[PDB]
């Protein structure tokens, strides 16, 4: 009569590594490394990204004619070929900071801050168009700004204020135009020596035209610089100018959302939820580690450049 | 292995014991077969499960947007940002790999220990009544039907009841 | 005759988690998690913090009347502002590179206020009394910062002023100044006469030209005008020169100082106290006997590592089987 | 668990033994009693203290002011800073949690091992002048008085001295 | 030690045994000598080398220029940078030290385990035919010549073929 | 008759620490800590660093007379300055975005100095010879940067200057210029004739208008005036335009280059040698076999992780007990 003590064996072929030995065959094991993604750009928090298509944030926010663009989004997606941005050449001041701050919002509403109907009685608001910003083959301009110009050989000093009665922050953007020549200066704004001044309770800046013949960009030798600021609720912002001012027409009442970001990718958007987004696709896993992509948005596994993290659960498999 | 049983003095596993992780094979008058030790087996599943859950549930990370955008005149902070991502990369890659290598060795040692403890428990019940015929097998010096076999698998084996008979079979 | 081998058991109800099973009762254990503080803001490495009370750094470093400006402390380990420290720039305007100044003043050794341009003798050709405003009230009356002087036209002529200082101290000298921006051309003239003015400031390393920016801005503290604040650090051997035909708010007091590696600024209602720590938290000070800490992520000093854990107790004894 | 002794073939602990981690219960001609084993208990205390101190003292901490102030036009570096603190937070939380879980397991194994080794040690001195009666208990074949119990404990048991007598009772 | 052999019931090491980590010292009519168990010694070498290599080769590093330069008005990001470098310092220093402390304990435990396993393997073979006289030594109840001795070392000891002789010497001393 | 089981011992005196006990002597062991270097600055990835000698990056890139502009390599893996590298901007002033430039030149795969605006033909209506100073002395005479030309009026007049360069190089072209600020109106007229001047620079990406800021600033290298330095990278196919009525220090030589990601600047007296390394330290190179090092935290390349350990000895053998 005999009694034998022994352990389980099976048809398992799974291998794991130990500090002492590599490629040990065990009866049972579990993977700790997430290496699968769904190839999609999904909703975070149950909220869709803002997808700008062939436009970049500059084109969308200024209202470039090729961009007609929700009241909420969890992050922003641009394509590698999102070229339609600032169609009139010039510097977009603090552009990356603006993009970061528009990356996620809980509330976003465009509104005519300075109604083109009655805002500018002493200036021409119908000539500010350009081949640099075409629409339907004809000269046009940004939808959210107005390129004011003299009427009847006179450009009176302008002074305009807006009081923020939106229960939240207001994003106001404006431009400063710099002619290539003094003839163009006079032709556009009459006055030769001009300024623009913009001030709220926080913000304050004075602008001067910088006239010169610069290299042609989109066939323009002149330039247009773009500026923005966030006006707090209850606060007033004032514009003063004797020329060269591209005035706000549409601004944005908004509620900013913390720490999201921007994805630049051809990956298609889709109606699914994820807790962790990659530019290659979404990741839905309970696993602690991940080797899909270092650049992620959400509550994600940690990125590692491992290709195998297999945890043994069972014992060494010895069928014999 | 650390405890010398698995892949040790017990040189192979049993596909015949699909019953569980650890157990016995007996043979006597009333028959023979593979029976898993439900107690030890179950305890191990419970403990190895908690192990796996620990490694996993403990992660629980902060919501983060990793990517950042810097202009052509912000190369320094851009490289500082890369330094941060790369440093995290090196930390987690090294620690994840070592974690698995070390814990895999410990898991194997664990199973080995469980087997050793089982075998030693039997060996200590019988003492003189059986002999150690190697490969983790015990041959009784006396008849041991089912009621006696189940007894040893209970830790309630009655040494005295068989001590006399066992004495004789040692020629 | 028997001899039994065994292990200890006690009344201990302490529990620990092991990778294999949770909530195991053991005979003895210790906590690796610092989860207690003293609810005070303490001296860091023997050196007290600078508590600004109802003032912020701007108000303190400038002369804001509501601020104390002290005085016997030539050194501090960090700075404390209260969540209700409103008194700063009493005349609305921009404080350039303000956060940088705050970081750079967070910890100094030696800190000497001194009248870089004595009020009585410095400005014989300009009026240094009219420069007050209801924006910066003092005891109800119109006043101004203590560390700056707002010069205006004396009689009806703001002559080009030129004033220079050589750092005779054996340390960095922090110099602050302002540029006033009237709301109207009428006010420019009444204030400085000249209408078209400039201000120029330069050392060996620094050089900036200012020009007044006149416009009616929204009223802040009843002011339509503005006043921008600027600063710089003059090296030990260096000289700093000021030149203006108007609109300059001249330094009156500057600051000699030696800056330390760099601490930080705590904004908290936690009281400051006569205690000593190596790790300071906005909630209070903690000990540095344990490697981890869950009090607060934002610390100053040599601190345990901040974790999210609620307990981290390590078994020292064995499984408690009193049965 | 891992060494089979604690909660194993010695099913429970002794509340009675109040002066050490591992020890003895004796019961002879002149009374019974619990008595800690000093050599193994003190060694363990020394080794567990070294362990606790190691986990604590190896922690180097650079002087650091964690907090930062960025203005409304420095959101990117503000967020970068956040990623740093949060990054450090996930690394230290995960590693602290696993360290404690893992080392606690080791500490318990450690005690179990100590109890095992102690039982084996006494079994070695006794040889067959006593019987193994289970639950970590030895039954002496000879008359083992206090001075005998003392000598078994302190490892200086005199085997041949009692070898004859014990052999008698079988 | 965890397994009670090294510095345990086997009190000291053998300067005499110069060709291996673990082994045997025999003594019989034909004399005495030290012999290293070559198979278990070699297994331990391979496994320890793999341990050493894993701790080393799992460290793969990114190309990085650590240094950064900030001007007198960039003190804040300079301090952010320093916090990053200091943070990596504190994480790597702590993990390095602890890695070495813990793995050193495991390596010593490992050797101990091997020794104990070698002892049980022999004790298992000898069964009745020998006596355990402590200090890791077995005193045979029969006459164990070089050939006999050798069969123990390489695991081909023939218990039955000595039991009869053993039983008599066994009982006289028992 | 006996057989004994036992373990190796030897003459080893090596100790290691274990979590349970300190200074355990062991029969065999290895060190995981790299604690030695080679006291050299080496080639990184088979490419030598750029050693600037007594010059810093400013002096080298502007072409300070005491710096080598003729034989700099066409590529390098990092840059080395010595702690005393003094020769930089010999004419005082601000060097705009200097740290960024340094960073961006740290490592280059291709680098060609060429004459963007050849001196002999570019400036027919201006004086390209009198632009010298005692601030930048050369072979016993007033001199100036080799890579710029300080244009002055020819005869009594300074006509409007307007000139452009089209980058037909295969790559980015680094262009540097200066803006000169005289200390007096008289110096302004003596130099440029015109009292009210401007400089304009613009590419497709870059645009800035400059205005002379005239004032007597503290003397530096004998200069009360100032000269500010600017730069931009002109992408291939783009145009950069220069326009001025005075005060323009014009580009003469520019640098076609291809930048390599990252890398850095080592400031050390440690000598350069013909060695190849994968990890450089300011005090010497190290081998990347081991995972940890305590040589230096500020490294370049693929390096062991820096730690504050003095030793990480890993047991390989067992406890050594010869007695
Ligand atoms: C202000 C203006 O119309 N300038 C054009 C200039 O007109 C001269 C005029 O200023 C002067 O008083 O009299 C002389 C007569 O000798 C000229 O008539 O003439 C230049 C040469 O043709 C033009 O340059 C061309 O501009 C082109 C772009 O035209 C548009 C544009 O599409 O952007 C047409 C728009 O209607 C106009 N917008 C507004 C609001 O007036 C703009 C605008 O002038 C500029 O964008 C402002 O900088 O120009 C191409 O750029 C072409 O390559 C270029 O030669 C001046 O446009
Ligand atoms: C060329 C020269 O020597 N200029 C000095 C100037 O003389 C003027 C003269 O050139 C002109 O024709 O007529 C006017 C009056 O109508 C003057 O007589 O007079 C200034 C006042 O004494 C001098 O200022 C001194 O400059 C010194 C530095 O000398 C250098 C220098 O090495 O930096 C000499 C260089 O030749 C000169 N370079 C050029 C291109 O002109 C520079 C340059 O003027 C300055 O760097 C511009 O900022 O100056 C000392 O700095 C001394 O302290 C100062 O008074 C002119 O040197
Ligand atoms: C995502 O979750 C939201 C609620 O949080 C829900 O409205 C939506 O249906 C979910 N999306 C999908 C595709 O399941
Ligand atoms: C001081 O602070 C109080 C409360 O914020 C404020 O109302 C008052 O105007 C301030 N005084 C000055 C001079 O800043
Ligand atoms: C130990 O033995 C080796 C081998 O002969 C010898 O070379 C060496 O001198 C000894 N070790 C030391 C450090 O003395
Ligand atoms: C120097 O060695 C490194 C790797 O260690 C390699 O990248 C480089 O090519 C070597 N030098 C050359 C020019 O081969
Ligand atoms: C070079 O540096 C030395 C100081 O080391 C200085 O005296 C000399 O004037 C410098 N030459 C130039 C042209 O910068």
């Amino acid at each position: 009569d005999t009694l034998c003590i022994g352990y389980h064996a099976n048809n398992s072929t799974d291998t794991v590594d130990t500090v002492l030995e590599k490629n040990v065959t065990v009866t049972h094991s579990v993977n700790l490394l997430e290496d699968k993604h769904n190839g999609k750009l999904c909703k975070l928090r149950g909220v869709a990204p803002l997808h700008l298509g062939k436009c970049n944030i500059a084109g969308w926010i200024l209202g470039n004619p090729e961009c007609e663009s929700a009241s909420s989004w969890s992050y922003i997606v641009e394509t590698p070929s999102s070229d339609n941005g600032t169609c009139y050449p010039g510097d977009f001041i603090d552009y990356e900071e603006l993009r970061e701050q528009l990356s996620s919002v809980s509330s976003f509403e465009r509104f005519e801050i300075f109604p083109k109907t009655s805002s500018w009685p002493n200036h021409d608001s119908n000539k500010g168009v350009t081949a640099a910003c075409p629409h339907a083959g004809a000269k046009s301009f940004y939808k959210n700004l107005i390129w004011l110009v003299k009427k009847g050989n006179s450009y009176p000093k302008l002074s305009k204020s807006y009081i923020n009665d939106k229960g939240k922050e207001v994003l106001v953007l404006w431009g400063i135009h710099h002619p290539s020549t003094s003839a163009d200066q006079q032709s556009l704004y009459q006055n030769a020596d001009t300024y623009v001044f913009v001030c709220s309770s926080r913000y304050s800046k004075k602008f001067k035209p910088e006239i010169a013949i610069c290299p042609k960009v989109r066939d323009q030798e002149g330039r247009m610089n773009y500026y923005w600021t966030l006006v707090e609720p209850g606060d007033k912002i004032t514009f003063e100018a004797t020329g060269n001012l591209v005035v706000p027409r549409y601004a944005f009442a908004m509620e900013r959302n913390a720490g999201s970001g921007i994805i630049i990718s051809d990956t298609p958007v889709h109606d699914c939820n994820t807790t962790c987004q990659t530019p290659k696709g979404a990741i839905n896993t309970s696993l602690p580690f991940q080797n899909i992509h270092p650049i992620t948005i959400g509550k994600c596994p940690k990125y590692v450049k491992s290709t195998k993290l297999r945890l043994a659960t069972g014992l060494r498999n010895i069928p014999s | 292995g650390l405890f010398g049983a698995i892949a040790g003095f017990i040189e192979g596993g049993w596909t015949g014991m699909v019953d569980g992780w650890y157990g016995y094979h007996h043979q006597n008058e009333q028959g023979s077969g593979y029976a898993a030790d439900l107690k030890s087996t179950q305890n191990a599943i419970d403990e190895i499960t908690n192990k796996v859950n620990s490694v996993i549930e403990k992660m629980n990370t902060q919501f983060t947007a990793v990517g950042k955008e810097f202009n052509h005149l912000e190369k320094r902070i851009e490289n500082l940002n890369k330094k941060v991502d790369d440093g995290f990369l090196d930390i987690w890659t090294y620690n994840a790999e070592l974690l698995v290598l070390l814990e895999n060795e410990r898991t194997l040692d664990y199973h080995d220990s469980n087997v050793k403890n089982l075998y030693e428990k039997v060996r200590s019940q019988l003492k003189n009544n059986a002999k150690e015929i190697g490969n983790g097998c015990f041959e009784f010096y006396h008849k041991c039907d089912n009621t006696c076999m189940e007894s040893v698998k209970n830790g309630t084996y009655d040494y005295p009841k068989y001590s006399e008979e066992a004495k004789l079979n040692r020629e």
